[PDB]
């Protein structure tokens, strides 16, 4: 807000207030000029859910069970530009920097601890209408990168740009002509790349300050260790807030 | 360095911060010189 | 002027300490000779003044 | 001789600033000649931007941002005491500085004890104060 | 107890009160110890050199917020355990660092990314250069460096 | 006649069978809460984020170690010198994740250690004994104060503290010799001297008075019995042990006075404990040992080889090695 | 978690306490010389 | 399975740690 | 030259470290309260 | 006693168990490598750059 | 990856990756460190040396030391890992 | 074994080589380590590792930089890697030495010692200047 | 909330009750023999054996 401008660097420091968002104050609307351009998209979602089998009366169908965040108060994102073009139908967001990434590490009933990179990566928004309204609703894909970059060593030391390539306290194991072709699923280390899908939607905005804020539902998918598992599929939601400009 | 009315002395001024030593070393040898007693 | 007081200033400090706790440890030397070494106490704190003295008007 | 550690002076040939350097004194035959043109124009340039740098306190004051006022003064203003110091050569020239430091060091004072008018008043006294340095010399 | 060595037991134990605690100002306070008289410390030459490569890939275009880490952390700026952007590596231990030459860049928030983007001054490159060549770590024959750092700089901070 | 008074009079009574004393009264709640917390933690802990990297390093028996890998973890890199709690966790679940219990254990343990010990100063006053015990054994206590305290506070971090455990510590010295050289420093040195020497002189005095023992039993029974507890009489020829060694190295070399040997038995371990442990402590702040590389040339110039630059090259495997993905530059300040 | 913590401030300054007033209570005089 | 065996050799070694201190055989005098 | 530091810091150290025992060298021959 | 191979059996097959132990292990590839070129002049080990394993950026 | 093709284009077969190379790849090419090389670097997947003259914010002095390499500069197929630590992988001398 | 034919380096962008006098390579060890030495120890530098000391690398600057008189131009002027800009406001030199209080007393015999050191090093080691931890 | 700078980590109200009825509830019981007592009888010992 301008309450949070207010103070200053000590007071902050200490008090878990910079992980979380600002509260934007009234309704009403606000139009995307010609070079318009986001300034301070922050995103921080409230609640998190994986996607499980899960024990009901009788029947195994799949449903969301919660989670804790373990990784401590490191969730939120900031500082998101990005230009808000103006297709006809339809105002459009594209972002283009800020930190749009935030890991984080969530635990399962079962003591099962699942990480996963909390990403905004190359979105696409396209929201219906063209002011920014209570009744406004945008969303679209991104893409989300691996949670490892590819130079990350595991415990036996190897990388998919780095390392060695095979069970390195192993040595036994490359003999014959099949090699260690039966480990080779943990060797080779690939860089994934996957899809998630946000639906925001502003619902209070200012005209008079040109921040908007409203709630959001996000929706990607977990980590693999570079194809060390099957990843699984994470639900979060929470609130989130911008600086139309 | 020191300034220039007492540049001369800049040998004896090295010497200075090593004394402080030479009075633990001073009782060592005064013990001796009494036979410890 | 003012090297060539420190330079008497420190042959006189060399004197002193080899004279003046030879002169206390004895039994009585320093009762004997006090007024001979009192001069030589008010002569060493006239030099720091003088010394003092020639750096201020140097500077 | 190549590896002899306590030649203090019969190594080199030039005269050192002391024995314990390696440096020569600040004599002639040196590279680094204070007198020069682009030295004085190099700290002449913040004394220009630094008043333009000060223009811009009274908006975050206007606004709530106490700590975009703290740090503007320090920010790009920090080489200024560097060069302020430096050209204060003449007697009177030298106690028109602090006049202006201790109308700096209130702003600083004041805004982080959060006091709006103790900006806008210590800013103007600033100013004032930056126009009777660069106005002399 | 009222007697002549009791008293002599009581200072000890308050001496090394003292001497603790002017061992842990040399080592932490920047404040009562200038980073100017004593050098950067402990804490301070960490920052100074995630910051100064902060400012070389700054001109190679790359943007500094969005850049991910190998570990899929923050390679340049990151998020404390309470939540202010700090600068990421092994120095996220000294998140605490309040430094003259780095509280420019402050906020309420931490550091500032349309700070860091825009405005950095030359006199703080000149600075975390210097703090970080003249880091506090030594040997007992003053050669400075790391310990397996060659012989040819004479420093102990 | 009062509670209190009735109260003290049980609490320093030496008539308990473990004698209490005033610094039990938080010796005990220390060591236990110290104890019954690692026995749970080394025998079922989740794994623990140590590089503050978000990845887990298992420690404990349930995750698949056994007495050797296992070990209770040092708490994150993320949390670093930051005085971590329960209550400061928001559940117990984001408290074990980031190094929950090093934190618990290790300062209830240097409370409970720095207890133990002016424990051993009370019962010393209540017994009539002349008091210094506890200054011998504040060589343990420095040296352990130097590893879990002082070390985690000049490196800022609670995760360069030592692992509890055995493989940890290993990891703990190796990963020490390449930031710090703490052989060529001469602190461990001077330790070193102080347990060779200390098992020189613990095996060089018991053998001289089992040497001398005088004849009191017969050849079928044992050698021991012929010591009845709290006799009066010398147990062994002192002037025979004394005449031995008087001619195994020289005449004058040796102590007839048994009460300055006793006291050089605990002269030399004690000092050279204390003089390590302040090798740790002042390598804590990075002044690390001696560092003798490049050091001879020839007249051209160009670098010799030492064993320093054959043990500086130990150093650098160590040290391009030690937390592989937690360095993002060029150099370790941490 | 504010519960807990309540709990621990007792159990803290209930044996510190007793330190505290342990000393207090006339300790020098406790030994086996008199008294 | 594994794990069960070093969990009883480490509480059966603080079995004999409890019997020793308070099940000594008490020294006496005469 | 010819080095008048080192000639200068290797006398002072002489002149000192002689003066020191000197003080009680002239004590025994005078037989005083040592 | 170079390996428990209970230990490295599980860190091949699943690549996020790591205790102290694997850690020592990578220590000592340091210690394999880097003095081993220097250690043995007589075997003439001339390692490449390239195969010398570095951690991330030291 | 165990096997990963052109991994001589990364770094030293001395005719460069444009999309998979690290900056420090660059340096061997006299008057490209760290300006016009910073450029490139910078910007998304190229298809060709022809998409080098598609940078926004290229001089003619830009384009002329381009012009000197372009037979040494060459397009792959960009693997995502190699893409990330463009700017810096870890590598210092 | 300091011949003169190992002291003798190249001096202009032509390729003429001159010997340097065996106080050149002493003053000259002495003032790099007190002066440049902080940050460009035995070759790398600290605080940017990609523009070091190598003679590969000096010849590969856009000014070709391996010369006596190439280095003491760059300490005077100190242009960028492809030498477009110039960064004497970050690298310590002659021009901007108001704010480097390290080269405020430097003479023209300093700076040709200096960078006769920079120059004869890689001569005296072959693989040590320059090539980091791992030619330790 | 750690790094706050509150005095003995007292974050709530409810914490100083629990400390000033730690020290007290001691403190009332040492009263119970060692107050009460006479304030002005001294010594020239070093260690003073007055009563219980
Ligand atoms: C021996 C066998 C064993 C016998 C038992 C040991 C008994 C003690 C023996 C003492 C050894 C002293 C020998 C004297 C030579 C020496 O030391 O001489 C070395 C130095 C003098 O050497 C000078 O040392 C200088 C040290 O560098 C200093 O100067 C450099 C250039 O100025 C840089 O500025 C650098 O930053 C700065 O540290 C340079 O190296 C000079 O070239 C060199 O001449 O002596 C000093 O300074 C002297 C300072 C003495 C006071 C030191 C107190 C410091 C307290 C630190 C305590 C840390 C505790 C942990 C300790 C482990
Ligand atoms: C004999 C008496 C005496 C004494 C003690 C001094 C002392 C001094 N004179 Mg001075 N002077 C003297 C006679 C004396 N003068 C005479 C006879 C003349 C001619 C008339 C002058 C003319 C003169 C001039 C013209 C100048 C001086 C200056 C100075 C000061 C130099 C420090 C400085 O730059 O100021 C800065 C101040 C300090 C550095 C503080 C130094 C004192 C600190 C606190 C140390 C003291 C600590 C403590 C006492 C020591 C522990 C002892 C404990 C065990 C008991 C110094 C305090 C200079 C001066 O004052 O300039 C400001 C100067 O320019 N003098
Ligand atoms: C040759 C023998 C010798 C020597 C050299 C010293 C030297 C010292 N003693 Mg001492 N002492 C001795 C024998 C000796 N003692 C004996 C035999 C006894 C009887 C057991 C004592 C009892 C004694 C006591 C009870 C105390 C000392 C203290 C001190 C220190 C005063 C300086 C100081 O603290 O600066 C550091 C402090 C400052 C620079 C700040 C200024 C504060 C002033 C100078 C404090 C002066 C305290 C005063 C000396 C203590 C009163 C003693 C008095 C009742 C006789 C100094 C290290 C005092 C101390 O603090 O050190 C342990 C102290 O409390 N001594
Ligand atoms: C081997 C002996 C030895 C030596 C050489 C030193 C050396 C030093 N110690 Mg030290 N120390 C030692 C043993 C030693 N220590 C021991 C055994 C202990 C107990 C464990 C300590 C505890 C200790 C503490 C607690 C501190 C030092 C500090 C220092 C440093 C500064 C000295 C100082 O503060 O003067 C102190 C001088 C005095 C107290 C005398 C009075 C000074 C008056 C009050 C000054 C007034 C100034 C005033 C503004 C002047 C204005 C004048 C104007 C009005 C005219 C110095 C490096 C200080 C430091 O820098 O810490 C890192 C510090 O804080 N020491
Ligand atoms: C009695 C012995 C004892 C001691 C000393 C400690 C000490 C500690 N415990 Mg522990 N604990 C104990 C028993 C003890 N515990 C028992 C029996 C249990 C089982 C219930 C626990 C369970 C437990 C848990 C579960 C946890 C702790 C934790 C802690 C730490 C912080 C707790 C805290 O806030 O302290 C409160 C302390 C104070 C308010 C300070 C009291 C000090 C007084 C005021 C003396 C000071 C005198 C003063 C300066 C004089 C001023 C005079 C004036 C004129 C200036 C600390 C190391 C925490 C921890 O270590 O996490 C890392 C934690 O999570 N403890
Ligand atoms: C020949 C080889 C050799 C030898 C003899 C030593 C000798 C020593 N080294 Mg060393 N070292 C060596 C090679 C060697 N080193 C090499 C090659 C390296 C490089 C890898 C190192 C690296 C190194 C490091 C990094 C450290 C040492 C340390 C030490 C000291 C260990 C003493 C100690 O901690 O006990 C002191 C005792 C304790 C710490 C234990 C305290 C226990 C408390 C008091 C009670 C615990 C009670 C327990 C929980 C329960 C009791 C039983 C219960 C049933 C009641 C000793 C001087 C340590 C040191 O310097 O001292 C700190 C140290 O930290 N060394
Ligand atoms: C071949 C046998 C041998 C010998 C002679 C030594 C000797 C020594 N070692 Mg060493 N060491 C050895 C084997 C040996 N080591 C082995 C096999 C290992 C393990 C692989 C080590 C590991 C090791 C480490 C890790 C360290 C040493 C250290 C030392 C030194 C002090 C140790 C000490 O005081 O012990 C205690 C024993 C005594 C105090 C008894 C006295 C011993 C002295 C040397 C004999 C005195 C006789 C005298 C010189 C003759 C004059 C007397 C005459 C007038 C009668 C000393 C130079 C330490 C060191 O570096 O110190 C510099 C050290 O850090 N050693
Ligand atoms: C003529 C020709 C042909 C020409 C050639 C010339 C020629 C002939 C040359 C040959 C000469 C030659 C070399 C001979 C010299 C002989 C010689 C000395 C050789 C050996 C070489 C050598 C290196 C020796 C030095 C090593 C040495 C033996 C060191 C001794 C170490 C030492 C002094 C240790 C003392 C330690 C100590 C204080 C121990 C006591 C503490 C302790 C707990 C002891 C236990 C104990 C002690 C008691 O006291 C009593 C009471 C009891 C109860 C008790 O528990
Ligand atoms: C000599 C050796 C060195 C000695 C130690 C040097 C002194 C260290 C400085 C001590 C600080 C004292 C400040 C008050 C305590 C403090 O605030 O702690 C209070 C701190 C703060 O506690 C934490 O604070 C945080 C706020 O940032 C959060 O609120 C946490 O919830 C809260 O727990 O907690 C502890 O450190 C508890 C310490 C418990 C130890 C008590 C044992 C003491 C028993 C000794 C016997 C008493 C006799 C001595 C008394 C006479
Ligand atoms: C200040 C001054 C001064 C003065 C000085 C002084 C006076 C000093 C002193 C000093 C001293 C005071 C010295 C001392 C010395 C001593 C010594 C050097 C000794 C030593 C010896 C030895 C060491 C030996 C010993 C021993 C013995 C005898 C026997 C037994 C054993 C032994 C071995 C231990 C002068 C004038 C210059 C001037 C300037 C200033
Ligand atoms: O945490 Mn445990 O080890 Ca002490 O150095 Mn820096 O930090 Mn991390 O690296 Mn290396
Ligand atoms: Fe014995």
């Amino acid at each position: 807000k301008s309450q949070i401008n207010e103070l200053s660097y000590l007071q902050v420091k200490g008090t878990g207030l910079a992980n979380r968002c600002a509260e934007v104050v009234g309704e009403d609307s606000i139009k995307p000029k010609p070079g318009a351009k986001l300034v301070d998209m922050c995103i921080e979602p409230k609640a998190w859910a994986v996607e499980e089998e899960v024990g009901k009366a009788g029947k195994t169908e799949k449903k969301f069970v919660n989670s804790k965040v373990m990784t401590r108060q490191t969730y939120t994102l900031d500082a998101i530009e990005g230009p808000i073009t103006v297709d006809g139908g339809k105002i459009t967001f594209n972002e283009k920097e800020g930190i749009d990434y935030a890991a984080t590490t969530v635990q399962l009933p079962g003591g099962e601890r699942v990480p996963f990179l909390f990403t905004v990566k190359d979105l696409v928004a396209k929201g219906n209408g063209d002011t920014f309204k209570p009744g406004f609703q945008m969303g679209g894909d991104f893409n989300t990168p691996s949670y490892r970059t590819g130079l990350f060593l595991d415990p036996k030391g190897r990388g998919g740009t780095t390392g060695y390539d095979m069970a390195v306290a192993l040595p036994a194991l490359q003999l014959g002509e099949e090699g260690d072709a039966e480990l080779f699923g943990e060797n080779n280390k690939v860089f994934d790349i996957t899809q998630g899908r946000i639906e925001m939607e502003v619902n209070k905005v200012n005209a008079e300050d040109s921040e908007i804020g409203g709630v959001f539902v996000a929706t990607q998918l977990s980590d693999t260790d570079m194809g060390s598992k099957t990843p699984k599929k994470v639900l979060t939601k929470g609130i989130f807030y911008a600086k139309v400009d | 360095r020191l300034p220039e009315a007492y540049v001369v002395f800049s040998p004896i001024v090295d010497v200075l911060p090593i004394i402080p030593v030479f009075f633990l070393l001073l009782a060592f040898v005064w013990q001796a010189a009494i036979g410890f007693r | 002027m003012i090297t060539l007081l420190v330079a008497l200033l420190v042959l006189i400090s060399l004197g002193l300490v080899v004279t003046v706790p030879v002169a206390l440890a004895t039994p009585g030397e320093w009762e004997i000779a006090k007024g001979k070494f009192n001069r030589f106490f008010q002569i060493w704190v006239f030099l720091v003044i003088v010394i003092a003295a020639a750096d201020g008007i140097s500077s | 001789s190549y590896s002899e550690g306590a030649a203090y002076g019969t190594d080199q040939a030039d005269k050192l600033y002391s024995p314990y350097s390696v440096y020569s004194p600040e004599g002639e035959k040196s590279l680094y000649k204070p007198d020069n043109a682009e030295y004085l124009a190099r700290k002449k340039a913040v004394l220009a931007e630094t008043k333009n740098r000060l223009q811009k306190i009274p908006a975050y004051v206007d606004k709530k941002e106490w700590f975009n006022v703290k740090d503007e003064l320090t920010r790009y203003m920090y080489e200024t005491r560097g060069a302020v110091r430096s050209l204060s050569s003449s007697v009177t020239q030298k106690e028109k500085a602090e006049v202006f430091f201790r109308a700096l060091e209130d702003t600083y004072g004041a805004a982080t004890l959060k006091k709006g008018d103790a900006v806008k008043a210590s800013n103007d006294k600033a100013i004032a104060a930056l126009d009777a340095f660069t106005a002399t010399l | 107890v009222w007697s002549g060595e009791a008293y002599l037991s009581y200072s000890l134990a308050a001496i090394s009160l003292m001497g603790f605690t002017a061992a842990l100002y040399s080592w932490y306070n920047n404040t009562a110890y200038p980073s100017e008289l004593y050098g950067p410390t402990g804490p301070e030459a960490s920052q100074a050199q995630a910051f100064t490569f902060l400012v070389r890939d700054q001109r190679l275009g790359a943007n500094v917020s969005s850049a991910q880490g190998p570990t899929g952390l923050g390679k340049y700026l990151m998020r404390s355990p309470s939540g202010e952007i700090i600068f990421g590596g092994e120095t996220m231990r000294f998140w605490d660092l309040r430094a003259p030459w780095v509280e420019p860049l402050r906020g309420p928030n931490g550091l500032d990314i349309n700070k860091i983007k825009n405005d950095i001054q030359p006199w703080q490159e000149r600075r975390a250069a210097e703090y970080m060549t003249h880091a506090p770590l030594g040997s007992l024959n003053s050669v400075g460096g790391v310990a397996t750092e060659i012989n040819s700089v004479n420093y102990v901070s | 006649v009062s509670l209190w008074e009735r109260f003290c009079a049980w609490i320093t009574s030496t008539e308990n069978r473990l004698y209490i004393g005033w610094f039990g009264c938080l010796m005990f709640p220390t060591l236990l809460t110290a104890t019954s917390c690692f026995i749970i933690a080394f025998i079922a802990a989740p794994p623990v984020d140590i590089d503050g990297i978000r990845e887990p390093v298992a420690g404990s028996l349930l995750y698949g170690n056994n007495i050797i890998s296992g070990a209770v973890v040092p708490s994150s890199n993320a949390i670093g010198m930051h005085f971590y709690p329960i209550w400061e966790a928001a559940s117990i679940d984001e408290w074990l994740y980031n190094g929950g219990p090093y934190q618990l254990i290790v300062l209830h343990f240097l409370l409970g250690v720095s207890a133990y010990m002016g424990r051993e100063w009370e019962l010393s006053y209540r017994l009539g004994m002349r008091p210094w015990i506890f200054v011998a054994f504040s060589a343990p206590v420095a040296a352990a104060s130097a590893v879990f305290l002082v070390y985690p506070i000049g490196q800022g971090s609670f995760s360069d503290g030592m692992p509890l455990g055995i493989s940890g510590t290993f990891n703990f010295m190796l990963v020490f010799q390449a930031e710090h050289n703490i052989l060529m420093h001469p602190f461990h040195m001077a330790g070193v001297a102080g347990v060779f020497g200390g098992s020189l002189f613990s095996a060089m005095h018991g053998s001289l008075v089992t040497s001398s023992l005088i004849r009191e039993t017969t050849e079928n029974e044992s050698t021991n019995y012929g010591y009845k507890f709290g006799q009066e009489e010398e147990t062994y020829n002192i002037v025979a042990a004394h005449g031995y060694f008087g001619r195994l190295i020289f005449q004058y070399a040796s102590f007839n006075n048994s009460r300055a040997l006793h006291f050089f038995l605990a002269l030399w371990p004690v000092v050279g404990i204390w003089i390590t442990s302040m090798g740790i402590s002042t390598m804590a702040f990075n002044l690390n040992g001696f560092n003798f590389n490049q050091s001879v040339v020839d007249s051209q110039g160009r670098v010799i080889n030492t064993w320093a630059d054959i043990l500086n090259r130990a150093n650098l495997g160590i040290e391009v090695m030690h937390e592989r993905n937690a360095h993002n530059f060029p150099l370790d300040l941490a | 978690m504010l519960t807990l913590k309540i709990l621990v401030y007792t159990t803290v300054i209930f044996f510190v306490s007793l330190f505290i007033f342990g000393f207090l209570s006339s300790d020098p005089s406790r030994n086996p010389n008199r008294k | 399975m594994e794990a069960l065996v070093y969990t009883f050799l480490l509480i059966g070694t603080l079995m004999v740690i409890f019997f020793a201190v308070f099940f000594r055989e008490t020294p006496r005098i005469l | 030259m010819i080095n008048w530091q080192v000639i200068g810091q290797l006398m002072s150290t002489a002149v000192i470290m002689l003066a020191g025992p000197a003080v009680i060298v002239l004590l025994a021959l005078k037989k005083g309260n040592l | 006693a170079y390996d428990f191979v209970s230990q490295e059996l599980r860190a091949a097959e699943d690549p996020e168990f790591e205790t102290f132990y694997t850690k020592n292990h990578l220590l000592d590839e340091g210690i394999r490598a880097w003095m081993a070129a220097q250690d043995q002049p007589h075997e003439n080990f001339v390692f490449p750059e390239e195969v010398l394993p570095r951690g991330n950026a030291l | 990856v165990i096997d990963y093709e052109n991994i001589g284009y990364l770094g030293g077969s001395s005719i460069v990756d444009i999309n998979n190379a690290n900056v420090r790849a660059y340096l061997k090419m006299p008057g490209m460190y760290p300006t016009v090389a910073g450029k490139i670097v910078s910007h998304g997947p190229y298809s060709g040396v022809a998409d080098l003259y598609k940078i926004p914010g290229l001089s003619s002095a830009e384009a002329d030391v381009i012009k000197k390499y372009e037979s040494r500069l060459t397009a792959k197929t960009p693997s995502p890992d190699y893409v990330i630590d463009r700017i810096n992988n870890g590598l210092y001398r | 074994d300091l011949d003169e034919a190992t002291r003798t380096v190249v001096v202009d962008n032509a390729g003429n080589t001159t010997v340097l006098t065996p106080e050149q390579v002493k003053r000259g060890k002495r003032l790099f380590n007190a002066t440049c030495g902080a940050c460009h120890v035995g070759g790398i530098t600290k605080t940017n590792p990609n523009v070091g000391l190598d003679p590969e690398a000096l010849s590969l600057a856009t000014p070709r930089r391996d010369n006596i008189s190439a280095l003491v131009d760059y300490i005077k002027n100190p242009t960028t890697y492809d030498g477009l800009e110039s960064i004497a406001e970050v690298h310590p030199s002659i021009k901007s030495a108001d704010i480097y209080p390290r080269m405020r007393s430097l003479t023209d015999e300093d700076l040709y010692s200096i960078a006769g050191h920079i120059m004869l090093s890689p001569k005296i080691a072959s693989e040590k200047w320059g090539g980091g931890k791992i030619y330790y | 909330t750690e790094g706050t700078n509150e005095w003995f980590g007292v974050d709530d109200l409810r914490l100083l009750a629990v400390l000033f009825l730690g020290h007290w509830a001691i403190l009332s019981l040492w009263l119970g023999s060692y107050g009460d007592s006479n304030e002005d009888e001294d010594f020239f010992g070093e260690i003073d054996y007055s009563a219980r």
